[PDB]
RNA sequence: GGGAUUGAAAAUCCC
RNA sequence: UUUUUU
RNA sequence: GGCUAAUCCCCCAUGUGGACCCGCCCCUUGGGGUGUGUCCAAAGGGCUUUGCCCGCUUCCGGAUGGGCCCGCGUCCCAUCAGCUAGUUGGUGGGGUAAUGGCCCACCAAGGCGACGACGGGUAGCCGGUCUGAGAGGAUGGCCGGCCACAGGGGCACUGAGACACGGGCCCCACUCCUACGGGAGGCAGCAGUUAGGAAUCUUCCGCAAUGGGCGCAAGCCUGACGGAGCGACGCCGCUUGGAGGAAGAAGCCCUUCGGGGUGUAAACUCCUGAACCCGGGACGAAACCCCCGACGAGGGGACUGACGGUACCGGGGUAAUAGCGCCGGCCAACUCCGUGCCAGCAGCCGCGGUAAUACGGAGGGCGCGAGCGUUACCCGGAUUCACUGGGCGUAAAGGGCGUGUAGGCGGCCUGGGGCGUCCCAUGUGAAAGACCACGGCUCAACCGUGGGGGAGCGUGGGAUACGCUCAGGCUAGACG
């Protein structure tokens, strides 16, 4: 008995907390920046959607969201939020999108 | 309606044969002329000819027989021993150049049906070509 | 070579969708016969362009729902409703021979 | 049939029905014995046959005979069943092994000692 | 192992004198001689017409014990022959005929097939210069089959290469009688065999 | 990884090797990519190794690796001979 | 179980 | 009555 | 609860480049380019420490492995005939590497079935194998490929990859510990145990080879593997002597009582020398590494055996296991006695109720031979499920008759098309196997190298007689 595989199922739950946190992040915060373009304040959601950028792409560093898994959270946010701001849309801040 | 033309033309010629008539008449079709064309270019008949039969064309297929015999049963021995269609309607026969058969061993001829025209086995074979397998005559 | 097939459209009745039957010509295996025999394939129609009884080339595409991966080329022949009736016709046999 | 036809139905093939439901389809099965008994046999032919109620390891219950000049084979001994039907008696479709665990060979058998199971005795 | 027994019995219930005694199948007492008949207590007595699969079964015996083989060797042996391109028949026979312990025979090393098989067996051979000691083994065209000049000297080998002296070899063979030598020419033919064998029976009897 | 390896054909006692190019995760004697030579470590035939260089050259341009072993019968047929 | 009985056996008859 | 038409 | 290192984790920076929104261009399903805007990089260690080695980061490409999709083929029952609610489609969304009713919300009312749905039964599939003249039938052990499963059921985490045999969680059955609160297990890995069973092996040696994991490397791990062991389980090779030897011993067996048979068989004469003894004694092994050259090419050198003191070579050298079935016909081999519808044989037809070539023994003979018989199963014979290749008046088999749905089938002439059909090329059809050739074990079985074939499907080009199809025409079939 007692093999030292064992080592490996700790880490496993090490991991699991590194990649879980992050993702609550993203969801966190991308979900904060929709809620602000569907009520039209566009420089907060800007500035806010820009850091869900962040964390995403950093997410993609490691393990976490490695692939082009991250491109698609990122490419399904920039769109709700050019299109929620579509009600009354002034585009204030305009930092994370292009002309 | 004739069901199938070519078998009947066979036919015609296989019942025609038994009881020895100088010639038979079957319904003219191209078809069925492009088939007594490759017999009588193998010596199975005298040849054919066209005629009309009351308003309508047929063909009168010559047999030819053997001569006649010793004793008893005088009767010839016949040049076509036997006839018989292979691809019917309902089932049709159809084989490239490598799938076409040795007749008799090389004595009779399978009449084909090919892209190229209607040919024996062996013009067939030269010709490189394949298709409908009709009849064996031998 | 994506497979192309050519059939006719026997149901009208879906949204952005219509039923092809595809007829195949083949010896048996053993007792060489020709035979007969068909298949019915649900293909892509996003403009509702194509109608009842149009014999129209079908495509193999990138799958669009569950039994769905034609879509349609182009139109061969328009409008030819005998071989609908056939279809409907065989369709209204099962019928009977129940009870 | 026409061809049509042979492309609607098309030919069935023969299921063979085994003679021998020595289950697993097995070579051969043991088995404990019931009764020994002595039977009549068919019309042509008279005789007194020794056969064999037999209990099987596949849990079935069959007749056997038993091949032989004498067998020493009692109501409770086990015993291995081989197949091969005697002829003359209806029913019995299984012979029984001889120089089987309970079943002795034939005493002084000097022919066929392959069959009857008989070792091969000394000459001095 | 082959069959081990009495011979000039067999030479009997075959009908035909067979020579694996070796010498004395020659000189008056092959029981050929004086007793033609069939062994065994009805020897004597007068045979029924044999049934057309008696024929055939006492031919391939007439062949398979002239040449001392086992069926088992025998049948691989033939069915090699109707695979191979060429005549069945006659390439069965070319073939039991390269086996080196009938070469040995043919050659006049050794008096008798049998004799012949033990002295392959006890190395006494060699071929292109080796030791073979299996009499199964084919002879090729252009071997050389030589005796062990370990054995050359043997009292029983210059003993038959004395009787070797002015005896004439078959067409597919030549020998060299005082360095003991011999080659294998090639493969023999149906007219080159004299054995007293239909071999169209033997191929019929394999039909079955 | 795809790897340049031996792969056991002979019999027992009788051992003759197929030089193969294989992923590395496959079975020693199991389905491989190419067969590009032969070795009989008993030199029993006069020609014993053979490799057909200029196609073994091709999966080294690419990134197939060989054994310790495999390498030196390449080094044998000259693969890297490069003079 | 033994005789009559039949080629033999059943059945039938005798200690 | 039952086997064996010799 | 407290201290700490890092190739552990994080923030800023640099933007070759990439990711995302939007615009444009070329492509044409989400492929390639481009502009503005936003977002994203990293880790050090080692020595022969001024330079090189093992690494790290972002990107494009190669290779290899794989996910998903599609056409076609894939057993029995119709005494299973109707199945379907995420079920069929849509819009939008979640999710994944990615399409998708994969999941979800809302809308439409669809989808499938006699060309066999749904249900039941059975079953991993294939390369192949066995058989057969072939068409076909049967089969899927070993070896090779794909799949699925890890006591039963469900689920996720970690990760490039798993929903993971020897990883994790929970439910259930069972075994063990138990301070009765609670815990630990999971040989369908190698051996081995027990149970079932007619029946299936060693608790073996070895890291020397080949392969795999980590490592600069030295090396470590490897029940993959290579070997040995046991079992006639199969194939193949080999021995149980060879030559001389009586018109013919003894014993047994038959007999017309003359004799016949076992039989050149034994005895005996001569030669060889399986076992066994003695000595020599392998190939499989050359690299990884060290030295020279730059740690490259190349050269040079050294260590490295389980099998095993086995194979093999040389010397010496003894006449030295034979069995099993059958002998009425098919089917090759016959006589005596014993037994009397008994005892028994029997694959089928049948033997045996006083002369049995059939039961039982003997003598003899036939057939194989380290085997020989048997039982079970598979194909064959069986043209007895008939495509090649059968039938239906009396032998098994024409439906009691009609009307007619679907389906099958289609007279004569022309033209277009080229679906079936045929031809050329081409890709594919892995290896092994099967076939021919040659070679390595003294032969063979076994193994190696080379050669050729192959239906099927993809693709490009070509032919148009026949079948199909569209257009036209005829009147011999049918109808009026
Ligand atoms: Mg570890
Ligand atoms: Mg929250
Ligand atoms: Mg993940
Ligand atoms: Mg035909
Ligand atoms: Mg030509
Ligand atoms: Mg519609
Ligand atoms: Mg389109
Ligand atoms: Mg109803
Ligand atoms: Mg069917
Ligand atoms: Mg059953
Ligand atoms: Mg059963
Ligand atoms: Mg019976
Ligand atoms: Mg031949
Ligand atoms: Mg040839
Ligand atoms: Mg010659
Ligand atoms: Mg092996
Ligand atoms: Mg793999
Ligand atoms: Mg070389
Ligand atoms: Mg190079
Ligand atoms: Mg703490
Ligand atoms: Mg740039
Ligand atoms: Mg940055
Ligand atoms: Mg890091
Ligand atoms: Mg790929
Ligand atoms: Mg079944
Ligand atoms: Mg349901
Ligand atoms: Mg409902
Ligand atoms: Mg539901
Ligand atoms: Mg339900
Ligand atoms: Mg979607
Ligand atoms: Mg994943
Ligand atoms: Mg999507
Ligand atoms: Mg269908
Ligand atoms: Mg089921
Ligand atoms: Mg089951
Ligand atoms: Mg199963
Ligand atoms: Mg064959
Ligand atoms: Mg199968
Ligand atoms: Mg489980
Ligand atoms: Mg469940
Ligand atoms: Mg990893
Ligand atoms: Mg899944
Ligand atoms: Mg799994
Ligand atoms: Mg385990
Ligand atoms: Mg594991
Ligand atoms: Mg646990
Ligand atoms: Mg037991
Ligand atoms: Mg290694
Ligand atoms: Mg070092
Ligand atoms: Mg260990
Ligand atoms: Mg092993
Ligand atoms: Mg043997
Ligand atoms: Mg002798
Ligand atoms: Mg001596
Ligand atoms: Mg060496
Ligand atoms: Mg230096
Ligand atoms: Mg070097
Ligand atoms: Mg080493
Ligand atoms: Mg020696
Ligand atoms: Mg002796
Ligand atoms: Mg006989
Ligand atoms: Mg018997
Ligand atoms: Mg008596
Ligand atoms: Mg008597
Ligand atoms: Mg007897
Ligand atoms: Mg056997
Ligand atoms: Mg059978
Ligand atoms: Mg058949
Ligand atoms: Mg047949
Ligand atoms: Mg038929
Ligand atoms: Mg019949
Ligand atoms: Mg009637
Ligand atoms: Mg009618
Ligand atoms: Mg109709
Ligand atoms: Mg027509
Ligand atoms: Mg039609
Ligand atoms: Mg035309
Ligand atoms: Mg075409
Ligand atoms: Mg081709
Ligand atoms: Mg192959
Ligand atoms: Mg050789
Ligand atoms: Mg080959
Ligand atoms: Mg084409
Ligand atoms: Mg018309
Ligand atoms: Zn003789």
């Amino acid at each position: 008995r007692n093999l030292s595989a064992l080592k490996r199922h700790r880490q496993s739950l090490k991991r699991r907390l590194r990649n879980k946190a992050k993702k609550s992040a993203i969801k966190t915060l991308s979900k904060k920046a929709i809620q602000l373009a569907q009520e039209g304040k566009a420089e907060e959601a800007l500035k806010i959607m820009r850091k869900a950028e962040s964390l995403i792409d950093k997410a993609a560093k490691g393990s976490t969201l490695h692939k082009n898994a991250a491109a698609r959270r990122k490419s399904r946010l920039m769109r709700k939020v050019r299109q929620l701001l579509e009600a009354a849309g002034a585009p204030l801040i305009g930092g994370g999108l292009s002309a | 309606m004739l069901t199938d033309p070519i078998a009947d033309m066979l036919t015609r010629i296989r019942n025609a044969t038994r009881v020895y008539k100088e010639s038979t008449d079957v319904p003219a079709s191209r078809f069925k002329e492009e088939i007594l064309r490759i017999l009588a270019r193998e010596g199975f008949i005298k040849g054919y000819e066209r005629v009309d039969v009351d308003g309508k064309p047929y063909l009168r297929v010559y047999l030819k027989y053997g001569p006649r015999r010793q004793g008893p049963d005088p009767r010839p021995e016949q040049v076509i021993h036997h006839i018989r269609r292979i691809s019917k309607p309902g089932r049709r026969v159809y084989v490239g150049v490598k799938e076409i058969p040795r007749v008799r061993r090389g004595l009779g001829i399978a009449i084909l049906s090919t892209s190229k025209g209607v040919l024996t086995d062996r013009e067939a074979r030269k010709l490189g070509v394949g298709g409908e397998l009709i009849c064996e005559v031998w | 070579p994506k497979k192309v097939l050519t059939g006719v459209v026997v149901s009208d009745k879906m949204q952005k969708t219509v039923t092809v039957l595809v007829e195949r010509q083949f010896p048996h295996p053993l007792y060489g016969k020709v035979i007969k025999r068909s298949k019915k394939y649900l293909a892509h129609d996003p403009e509702e362009k194509y109608k009842l009884g149009d014999v129209v080339e079908i495509i193999e595409s990138r799958p669009i729902s569950k039994r769905k991966r034609f879509r349609v080329l182009r139109l061969v022949e328009s409008g030819r409703m005998d071989l609908v009736e056939k279809y409907l016709i065989r369709r209204q046999n099962y019928q009977s021979l129940s009870k | 049939p026409t061809i049509n036809q042979l492309v609607r139905k098309g030919r069935e093939k023969v299921r063979k029905k085994s003679k021998v439901p020595a289950l697993k389809g097995a070579p051969f099965r043991r088995g404990v014995c019931t009764v020994v008994r002595t039977v009549t046999p068919k019309k042509p032919n008279s005789a007194l046959r020794k056969v064999a109620k037999v209990r099987l390891t596949s849990g079935y219950e069959v007749t056997a005979y038993i091949p032989g000049e004498g067998h020493n084979l009692q109501e409770h001994s086990v015993v291995l069943i081989r197949g091969g039907r005697v002829k003359d008696l209806p029913g019995v479709r299984y012979h029984i092994v001889r120089g089987v665990y309970d079943a002795a060979g034939v005493k002084d058998r000097k022919k066929s000692r392959s069959k009857y199971g008989t070792k091969k005795p000394k000459e001095a | 192992g082959r069959y081990i027994g009495p011979v000039c019995r067999l030479c009997r219930r075959e009908g035909v004198k067979l020579y694996l005694k070796g010498e004395r199948c020659y000189s008056p007492k092959c029981a050929m001689e004086r007793r033609p008949y069939p062994p065994g207590q009805h020897g004597q007595k007068r045979a029924r017409r044999p049934s057309d699969y008696a024929v055939r079964l006492r031919e391939k015996q007439k062949l398979r014990r002239i040449y001392g083989i086992s069926e088992r060797q025998f049948r691989n042996l033939f069915e090699e022959a109707s695979k191979k391109k060429g005549v069945t028949g006659s390439v069965f026979l070319g073939l039991l005929e390269s086996r080196l312990d009938n070469v040995v025979y043919r050659l006049g090393f050794a008096v008798s097939r049998r004799q012949a098989r033990q002295l392959v067996r006890h190395g006494h051979i060699t071929v292109n210069g080796r030791r073979v000691d299996l009499p199964s083994y084919r002879v090729r065209p252009g071997d050389e089959i030589a005796v062990a000049e370990k054995s050359r000297n043997l009292e029983l080998i210059r003993q038959n290469l004395e009787a070797m002296k002015g005896r004439k070899v078959g067409p597919w063979l030549s020998l060299d009688v005082e360095g003991m030598k011999g080659k294998f020419l090639r493969l023999p033919d149906r007219e080159d065999l004299a054995l007293p064998v239909n071999e169209q029976l033997v191929i019929e009897f394999y039909s079955r | 990884m795809v790897k340049i390896r031996l792969a056991r054909f002979g019999s027992k006692h009788n051992p003759h090797y197929r030089i193969v190019v294989t992923d590395a995760r496959r079975k020693r004697d199991g389905k491989y990519i190419e067969k590009i030579g032969y070795y009989d470590p008993r030199k029993t035939t006069p020609d014993w190794l053979k490799v057909d260089v200029e196609r073994a050259r091709y999966w080294l341009s690419v990134g197939a690796q060989p054994t310790d072993t495999a390498r030196r019968l390449l080094r044998q047929a000259g693969v890297f001979r490069q003079e």
